[PDB]
């Protein structure tokens, strides 16, 4: 996700989307934010009108590239979790130092993480990982049980992504 | 010598350490010239393991200066540091960085430029965070002695590190701009940290925000106290009233800090009230961590207007967080409040003071009366005696009667410590009850320790008052129509008769311990054996032959087997 747009864009394409400009990273909202400026164009001030584009289309190129799988895709799969899906399976647990006999998306993208992280010299970050402790990292968020509704409300709504 | 290169690979387990980082044994024998062109590659790219291993490495290589040659071969160390100082782990990384700083005092300037900046850079400038986050820490140690121009070049580094892709390497630069301003010259503080400042003050996240604070604090202290107005507190008044909680409890929790930090001026002028919003504050923990730091705040206020501020200004706000709806708001003042006591005076301290350490006191928390028990060192000095009984008594009634276990152990602890401090005449009737309805007490420790209270009592009050007032209660007991009860008796008396002397445990306790051995439950019995012994070394050369001895031999034809033994034991051990 740093790798997306530089700092200058980042700030641009928050403001040219009337988005709190702490929300860097929170794909879904800047998403559905711009399926709502866009609302306010055709026959609708226009010199932003294509800006806010011009921005967006390489951010989504960008985000693109987060989510293509290490080494294209050689060496649970539909697309928003839904249903009564299980995102985390009790508080304390899958999260703190973890009793890990389940598969809740929480512990299943834990284990994504440190089976990656084994032939990756690089160092993960949000939207290449999407488990809670990169996200948890990305924001300034602190280990408490309202910051996994935050986390588990971007990923109820993102498309199986690294399953 | 022994088990050495063939150890360094074995399956990574944990059984290979004990000696491998032995390393200043291992470079010791290998010889200095073998150990720079041979230890220090192989430590470089042949092992990177777990975060244990790693963890030693990066520690110990911290320390191998003198054992690579001495000064002017330090610089071969960089590279298995270099490469440490890159693992996502962040505690290896820290390790590191604080082995990095370590050997860069080691570096000849010559060798810095050469050698320590290069790497540096390489940090800095490299694609992964982790890389980046490591270099913030390096520039304050190698910028004194380096070149006026490399100075230059590192301050762009650094203001290229405060403006990062990632939320983690701000927040890492944040944290490390009060440290490396001060290593800067004034005309680039004012110029190029002052702006750097002023945009992590003022940032998206509040993660990063929440770490200008102590900047501020750092930056403050360099700054003339007649620029602080125009660079400093713009962005400190601000911070203040910040819009995420995080942010304002910095500023409340490093206030006084910031204080002495600021001057004696500018806080009369703008920290007072930026206090009293803080103090008033609708996010509770905030309100809490200002209650924490308004004693320290009084007595750093200049010393002449501090009559006059505290009256005017922080007393009113006191006398609210008093009244708070939040208990570790309360919590907090209850536990410093009367620290005011030694600048307010005594005229003052009765005008105004006790009206508010009597409010606390009268508060049905118990963990708010306790501070306010347990904080009688400087008040004790300063106000009355018979003042504190009015609230005294239903505070120590209340706290004795608490519904956890737990709290009542503490006021059971303090009795001891309440007597070199209010003495007999507080002491009185409805008192010592409690003291003793304690004895009965369900759960075991309260027992246990009401107990060692009297005890402890009996210690300190001589062996006149316990004939008087308590022996007559505790023998009270003997009478209870449950058997624990009437236990309790014994292993009330086995403690006093310690420090009672010969004549008040043969007079009126002796009687008591006879007459419960025809308890018809067998439980007391033995335990009257057991505490004739315990009673044994204290008694008369014809008070154990006359009434004592004849007891015991009746328990021995007991039906029930234990009676018989601790009574035949005690038989034994006196004869
Ligand atoms: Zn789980
Ligand atoms: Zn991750």
């Amino acid at each position: 996700m740093d790798k997306v747009l530089n700092r200058e864009e980042s700030l641009q394409l928050m403001d040219l989307l009337g988005l709190e400009r702490s929300a860097w990273g929170n794909i879904p909202l800047m998403r559905k934010a711009y399926l709502k400026k866009c609302k306010e164009f055709h026959p609708d001030d226009e010199e932003k009108m294509k800006k806010m584009n011009t921005l967006y289309k390489k951010m989504e190129d960008g985000v693109k590239y987060a989510h293509q799988p290490d080494f294209g895709g050689f060496w649970a799969s539909s697309l928003n979790p839904g249903v009564d899906a299980i995102y985390c399976k009790q508080w304390p647990e899958c999260v703190k130092k973890m009793s890990t006999n389940c598969i809740c998306l929480l512990c299943l993208l834990r284990m994504k993480h440190e089976n990656r992280k084994l032939y990756r010299k690089d160092p993960l970050v949000w939207v290449d990982c999407y488990c809670f402790d990169c996200f948890r990292m990305w924001f300034g968020l602190d280990l408490c049980e309202g910051t996994l509704l935050l986390w588990c409300d971007i990923i109820g709504q993102t498309t199986y992504r690294d399953l | 010598i022994a088990v050495l290169i063939d150890e360094l690979r074995n399956e990574d387990v944990q059984l290979r350490l004990n000696s491998i980082k032995k390393l200043s044994t291992i470079a010791l024998a290998l010889g200095v010239e073998r150990t720079r062109s041979e230890l220090l590659p192989f430590l470089t790219d042949t092992i990177y393991d777990e975060d244990e291993v790693l963890l030693a490495l990066a520690e110990q290589l911290g320390t191998f200066t003198t054992l690579v040659g001495g000064p002017e071969y330090v610089h071969c160390l960089l590279p298995p540091l270099e490469s440490l100082a890159t693992v996502e782990e962040t505690v290896v990384r820290d390790k590191a960085v604080e082995s990095l700083r370590a050997i860069s005092h080691e570096h000849s300037p010559s060798d810095l430029e050469a050698h320590f900046v290069p790497l540096v850079k390489r940090l800095a400038g490299g694609d992964w965070f982790t890389s980046r986050t490591s270099a913030c820490g390096l520039f304050s140690v190698c910028y004194p002695r380096v070149s006026s121009a490399v100075k230059a070049e590192l301050r762009q580094y650094f203001r290229n590190l405060c403006s990062d892709d990632t939320p983690m390497v701000r927040r890492a630069a944040a944290s490390k701009l009060g440290e490396f301003a001060k290593v800067l010259e004034l005309d680039n503080v004012k110029s190029e940290i002052i702006p750097m400042f002023s945009n992590l003050a003022s940032d998206e996240q509040d993660s990063v925000r929440l770490l200008a604070v102590e900047a501020c604090v750092n930056i403050a202290q360099l700054l003339p106290q007649e620029d602080l107005e125009a660079l400093v507190m713009p962005t400190l008044r601000q911070a203040a009233e910040d819009k995420s909680w995080r942010v304002r409890y910095m500023v409340a929790d490093k206030f006084t800090e910031l204080q002495k930090a600021v001057g004696p001026e500018i806080t009369k002028t703008d920290l007072v009230p930026a206090f009293q919003n803080l103090m008033k504050d609708c996010e509770a923990e905030v309100r809490a961590a200002a209650s924490h730091k308004v004693k320290e705040f009084c007595e750093n206020l200049s010393a002449d207007c501090r009559e006059n501020v505290i009256m005017t200004q922080i007393l009113p706000c006191i006398k609210e967080l008093v009244s708070d709806a939040n208990q570790h708001v309360k919590s907090a003042l209850a536990s410093v409040i009367m620290g005011l006591s030694p600048i307010l005076g005594k005229d003052n301290t009765i005008e105004h003071l006790l009206p508010l350490f009597l409010a606390q006191l009268k508060d049905e928390c118990p963990e708010v009366r306790l501070n306010i028990i347990s904080n009688l060192d400087c008040v004790n000095e300063v106000i009355g005696i018979r003042q504190l009984s009015q609230s005294l008594l239903p505070a120590i009634v209340e706290l004795a009667e608490d519904a956890k276990w737990r709290v009542r152990l503490a006021i059971i602890e303090y009795m001891p410590l309440l007597a070199g401090q209010l003495g007999v005449e507080f002491f009185d009737e409805k008192l010592n009850s409690l003291c003793m309805a304690w004895l009965v007490d369900h759960v075991y420790a309260i027992r246990e320790a009401a107990t060692s209270n009297l005890k402890k009592l009996v210690e300190k009050f001589g062996k006149e008052w316990a004939h008087a007032t308590i022996i007559p209660k505790v023998l009270a007991m003997s009478g209870d129509p449950n058997y624990l009860h009437r236990m309790t008796t014994l292993f009330c008396i086995n403690v006093l008769s310690e420090v009672c002397g010969q004549d008040i445990t043969t007079k009126h306790m002796l009687p008591t311990v006879l007459r419960m051995a025809g308890d018809p439950v067998a439980n007391v019995r033995f335990n009257v054996a057991k505490s004739l012994q315990k009673i044994g070394p204290i008694l008369d050369n014809s008070t154990l032959q006359s009434e004592v001895k004849p007891i015991l031999e009746k328990l021995t034809q007991d039906q029930d087997v234990d009676v018989k033994y601790f009574a035949q034991e005690a038989l034994t051990v006196l004869s």
